[PDB]
């Protein structure tokens, strides 16, 4: 038979043997650019993938047909105006090329802002308040979304997003970018349902849509408004010496966005490697396929790394004999663009039949964007496994072992809105990972007409090279969590996650003394999953491995460990990201915390009403995931 | 082209809409950079000459009291603003 | 091994050596009697039952204990008055002896109109409006809950709720009653969470509280108002003669209720017979162990049926051989006059411990009442099992077998609110049964003083052979469940339950093409969840019998059927009963044709954009519950 | 008890409480089952005559305008509420 080794040695034998800096070069051509999604070259584009998986002679092979609605241009313009002294001096700053998916389709005008990047600790350091007043803001640190969010948040009128060059070194300074203001995941009118014809689409708008516009500018055209206005860029924002903070007092600023919604038809293209012992659970790997641009950095890497992975594994099972206990889905999502929306579908569609059956999702999405760095954000269930995996994968250019920092895992970052592995983890109980080669900086080409293949081969030389570790990763992912017959899953890797809350909120112990409130509860839950994860453990180690029965006995308590942490109080369509520890919402564990850090200040802007719900419903999500952890239900404690 | 904008112009002030107005709508229908309105047209010719004379490059076409103006560059459009916000 | 035959029987001979009207009768003495939800003599019977369970020997004992809020009277009295002629003529109708847990405490005074049974379509068909009058109703048809909540709807002030002779032959006029007006269960002051000292009690309302004063009167307090009353109650209504309907023009009727809220100690005792094969799934059969009054026929006879039900399986087990593959727990709530606050709260706190694992509940509750007829309220899936079981259970009485009725099935009804079951099925998805001998009228002393053993034998004098009849029912109903490697599940019953729908909705296929909507997407759906029931049938019928994992690999299928039907678009705390055809709410089935009903009618009661997304939502579930029935998601075969 | 009665409807008069309001508070905190308010010292008399006459098994005791009755059975209960009606 085939051990690990054996089976590490016939992945790394055919990752030598693969050319992927010709399949990004195919999936660039001028028959697959540009790709938005439900445009006629994102069907073609999915009909090969379609034809490719039937090649590489997969189990079963199928396809999912969604229509969504989207956003596009309109046939009118959009501009950004300035006007001086009382309407009677017009200034056309620029009818931009890009535009913002799901901004809302209004005319303001008034005073313009800066916010730096518009998070909630920009807009409090901030000499002039936004109150009724246009936001400019530049972009990363965090999603479109999110920026807009926190603008309608403080009354702002509408948002301007630019690319300094500080950030985004770009040479061209007209460029246009695109991106979406949707604060979620899926097509923004079927909230919480899937977008399929029986659903005969209600009426249904999403909370995440705002209610201001939100345009993006160039360059060129942020420094032709700041030749408009007043005050320097404080010098801890590290930006271009052209910034400015303030319009004028007689100038303003006019944002023109007339957007449109487009119902467009979506395809999922999706194939199935069988199992072998348990085929009705799977591992899913996943990479967006649509773009606005041509997307080679966004969608042509990652989808070029999933076809690959596909050829590869089908390659080894049918001429190398690699027999996976469970089965692998490779799946093609499409209008990932504005949000997931092709991913989330498909978990919002058939969430009872892959209710306990998905134990893991691989994200590809932008595994390649540079090679400084090698970082990851996933669900802890998959940490001992990156570190298993980044102890033997060694780096393209360094030629060392991935595995270099030992607190490694104390210094990741959770999963983002822009992620299109965070529905799967924080709305279907599914554990994801991300992963990527990139720079301490932004690509800069992302979402623009620039991010060619031609730009990224420049940026990055030795692109076959890092985009062969990025399947060596992958590759280990999927070959660990299916070929043994135990699952590669670290459930005790939620202790740390569990302890580091305790403790964060055992700092705030004082005010809750004074509320008549107590920690013992919560540290008595902490413990109580700390010794289910050792019991279970205890009976790992005690299991006979050939005795199927027991094994999956222990194996179903493995995958129930991800699904516990779930919101079992919460609306899943109006509140669909439910994971305590992952998801957004009042019922997650760090929104108990930043209510409770309002209670010392004197002001009302603590609740105490919802906290001590909040801390009511966390307490026993914790505590009721670890006595399902610990057995049966006659095997509990008692005070 | 000119003749086609100042036809344009000719609707929109017969149909009522504002001179402010009818600024905003003049530049989000033609490739203009800059529109001024003026009240008289002393000013109207103060503002034709001034602009042509530092920055000659710019076709400036007028109607009434509103000053149409259209350049090209992005450094040129900053003049072009920069000259009609002195001579205002 | 052991087969079915030979378990039928090792069971029947048990039953005829046990003594139930001995126990019955234990269980109402002086020690045990009354037992009010948290009293000492309700701490008293815990530790019989619990002891009972150690000496029966099964494999683990243990409690759990709840701090639930009940409702008590005040040492102030409730009163209702009538006042005549502006304040100056009072006259002293009753200081009741009984009352309605969680009503509101308040003082009301107005006019007083009778409303029957205080139904909705009672209600409806009403010459007077109720806005700002207090109302009275006969006790039955429905709970306390929705009577009140009914009323309130309709801006009603109050309650008063009495025992007619005619529905409640009863000698004693004057006898006083006990209830509870919670639209729900469990305690409604922890809604959606269990109430564990760990959730540290936060401030929770349940949204089923009334917030109207309801009082209980007897039979001659009533009639001391209609002497106050004028016109004749219809003869529809089927009640006394000295019924009345309105006040006079200068007479009002002052209701003053002041109870309170009290925290208490409650306590479930369990015991369970670990399984043989696959001991992580169970059976839970359940019965309610406090009552208001002495409660005999309520909840003495519900807790006797479990005590001498685990005596029989342990002795099976030990002294038989019996192996049952899945375990079996028996469970002896507190609080169950209230709203069902013992079984609630354990599926509140342990819902995820027993998610895929609980299988089934049988409730015992009050299954000795009569001996005319033997009615069940109980999941589809559990009508086979109930069918293949009244073929060999011989009627107490008559010695017939119990199955007579070859369309029974299309005369059962739904599980109701006051039913300790209900909150299995609608709200934790585990497919529940409750069943009683019983008789076409209402058991007259439930709920009374005089719920006592000697009137529950003096009306019932084969108690023993009924009681036997009853615990044997249930013993089958365990015995199918845990012995074969089938469940004895039959998931294809609700092939029946949704054809049901689509002809009772094919009835507005005038309204549904007329607002461009269409029935085709959902005529899909019945038609993938039959061919999902007859692949997992075939699938059981090529299955290896003896290969133990393509058997479980099947059975996991058939436990998820009735989760499948809990509606995933809502919110467990706010609505926890969520089963689209069982439960309560706007995404219940019913209520999709409630609302459609409203737009036949010019009258703009309906609401189309909740009846579009009502639509939408309610054709996924159905379609997500064949797609996850018929295998994996890659063998999923649509014309999509 | 008559004295109790007589004496606690004198404090809640000395305390500003109307006989109306009055008449409730004593059926609350006594046995007693009907109560008459009447206007003149001579109906009191008259209404306590005509109520002790045709159900002598009442006790009727007075205190200004208020009439107090005490029965114990529901039909007698009932007798005295339809002669304090009949009465007034
Ligand atoms: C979990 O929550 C429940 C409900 O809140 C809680 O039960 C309550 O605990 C308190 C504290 O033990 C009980 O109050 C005591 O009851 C006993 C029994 O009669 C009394 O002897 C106590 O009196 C002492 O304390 C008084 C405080 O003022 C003194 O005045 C007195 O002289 C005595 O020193 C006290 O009344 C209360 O009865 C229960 N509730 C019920 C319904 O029984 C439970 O303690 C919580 N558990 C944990 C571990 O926190
Ligand atoms: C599932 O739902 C989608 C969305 O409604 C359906 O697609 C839509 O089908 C209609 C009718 O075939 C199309 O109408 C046509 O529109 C074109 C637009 O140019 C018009 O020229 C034609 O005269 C006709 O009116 C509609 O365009 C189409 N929408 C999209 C986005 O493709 C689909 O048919 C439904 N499928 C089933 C099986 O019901
Ligand atoms: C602190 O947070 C709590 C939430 O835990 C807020 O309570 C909320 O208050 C509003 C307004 O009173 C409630 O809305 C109500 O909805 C019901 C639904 O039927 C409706 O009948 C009422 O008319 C009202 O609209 C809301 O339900 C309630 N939420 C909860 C969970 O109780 C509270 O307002 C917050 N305090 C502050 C100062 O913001
Ligand atoms: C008809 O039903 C819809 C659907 O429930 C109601 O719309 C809701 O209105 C409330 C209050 O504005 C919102 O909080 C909900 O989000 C709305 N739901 C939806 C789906 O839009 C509407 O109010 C109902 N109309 C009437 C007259 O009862
Ligand atoms: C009941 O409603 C009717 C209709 O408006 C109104 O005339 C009447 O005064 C109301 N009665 C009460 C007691 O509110
Ligand atoms: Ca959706
Ligand atoms: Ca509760």
């Amino acid at each position: 038979r085939l051990y690990w080794d054996d089976l590490k040695r016939k992945l790394s034998e055919k990752l030598d043997s693969t050319d992927f800096t010709s399949t990004i070069k195919l999936l660039n051509e001028n028959s697959y650019v540009p790709r938005e999604a439900g445009s006629q070259k994102d069907e073609n584009l999915a009909l090969y993938v379609e034809n490719q998986f039937r090649e590489f002679k997969l189990s079963k092979v199928w396809r999912d047909q969604h229509f969504v609605k989207i956003q596009v241009k309109d046939s009118a313009q959009n501009s950004v105006i300035i006007v001086d002294k009382n309407g009677r001096l017009v200034y056309l700053v620029e009818n931009p090329g890009g535009y913002v998916a799901y901004s809302k389709a209004a005319t303001v005008t008034g005073k313009l802002v800066h916010a730096n990047f518009g998070t909630k600790k920009d807009f409090e350091d901030l000499y002039t308040p936004v109150n009724g007043s246009i936001v400019i803001v530049r972009a990363g640190k965090i999603t479109f979304a999110e920026k807009v969010a926190n603008a309608e948040s403080l009354n702002a009128i509408g948002v301007l997003i630019y690319m300094d060059q500080t950030k985004f070194p770009i040479v061209n300074a007209e460029l246009s970018f695109f991106g979406h203001a949707h604060l979620g995941t899926g097509d923004p009118y079927t909230p919480g349902f899937p977008s399929f014809n029986h659903t005969q689409f209600p009426p249904s708008r999403s909370s995440g849509l705002p209610n201001i516009p939100v345009q993006t500018i160039s360059r060129a055209a942020a420094e032709k408004l700041f030749g408009n206005m007043e005050g320097d860029c404080p010098s801890d924002w590290k930006t271009d010496s052209t910034c400015r903070m303030v319009t004028s007092e007689s100038k303003n600023v006019k944002l023109t966005v007339s957007n449109v919604l487009k119902e467009i038809k979506i395809l999922n293209i999706f194939g199935v490697i069988k199992g072998f012992v348990e085929p009705d659970h799977y591992v899913v790997v996943g990479a967006q396929r649509d773009a606005w641009g041509p997307g080679a950095a966004k969608s042509g890497v990652g989808t070029a790394l999933l076809l690959k992975l596909a050829q590869m594994f089908s390659d080894m099972v049918l001429k190398d004999g690699f027999q996976p206990s469970r089965s692998i889905i490779f799946a093609s999502w499409s209008a990932g663009d504005f949000g997931s929306v092709g991913a989330t579908e498909w978990l919002e569609g058939y969430l009872s039949s892959l209710h306990l059956k998905a134990f893991t999702y691989i994200n590809l999405d932008k595994a390649v964007l540079g090679t400084s760095n090698f970082k990851v954000s996933a669900s802890p269930l998959l940490y001992t496994l990156i570190e298993k995996t980044m102890q033997n994968v060694k780096h393209p250019v360094t030629g060392q072992f991935l595995y270099q920092d030992s607190n490694w895992a104390s210094k990741v970052e959770k999963l983002t809105l822009d992620n299109a592995a965070f529905p799967f983890l924080a709305y279907s109980g599914i554990p994801a990972v991300s992963f990527c080669f990139c720079e301490d900086t932004d690509y800069p080409y992302l979402g623009t007409t620039m991010d060619t293949y031609k730009e990224l081969i420049e940026r990055i030389p030795e692109l076959n090279k890092v985009a062969r570790a990025a399947a060596e990763v992958a590759g280990q992912f999927v070959i660990k969590l299916t070929h043994d017959v135990e699952l590669n899953l670290d459930y005790e890797r939620y202790n740390s996650q569990l302890l580091s809350f305790v403790r964060d909120l055992n700092q705030y112990r004082a005010d809750i003394k004074e509320m008549g409130l107590s920690l013992q509860w919560l540290y008595s839950a902490r413990g109580d999953f700390f010794r289910a994860t050792s019991r279970l453990t205890t009976d790992f180690g005690n299991a006979e491995k050939t005795d199927r029965f027991v094994m999956k006995k222990l194996n179903d308590r493995v995958m129930r460990v991800e699904y516990h942490f779930l919101s079992p109080y919460v609306s899943p369509k109006e509140s669909p990201f439910r994971h305590v520890f992952w998801g957004s919402g009042s019922h997650t564990l760090p929104a108990l915390l930043e209510n409770l850090k309002l209670r010392k200040q004197n002001n009302g802007a603590f609740n105490e009403t919802l906290f001590r719900n909040q801390l009511a419903l966390a307490t026993w999500t914790i505590q009721g995931a670890a006595n399902a952890l610990s057995g049966d239900v006659w095997d509990i404690d008692n005070e | 082209d000119e003749e086609e904008i100042q036809k344009a112009i000719e609707e929109l002030l017969r149909k009522g809409v504002s001179e402010e107005e009818a600024a905003i709508i003049i530049v989000q229908r033609f490739n203009v950079a800059v529109v001024v309105v003026v009240q008289d047209e002393r000013q109207a010719k103060h503002i034709s000459e001034y602009i042509r004379r530092y920055i000659p490059e710019a076709d400036v076409i007028l109607f009434a009291n509103i000053v149409v103006i259209k350049v090209e560059t992005h450094e040129l459009r900053k003049r072009v603003w920069e000259a009609a916000q002195k001579a205002y």
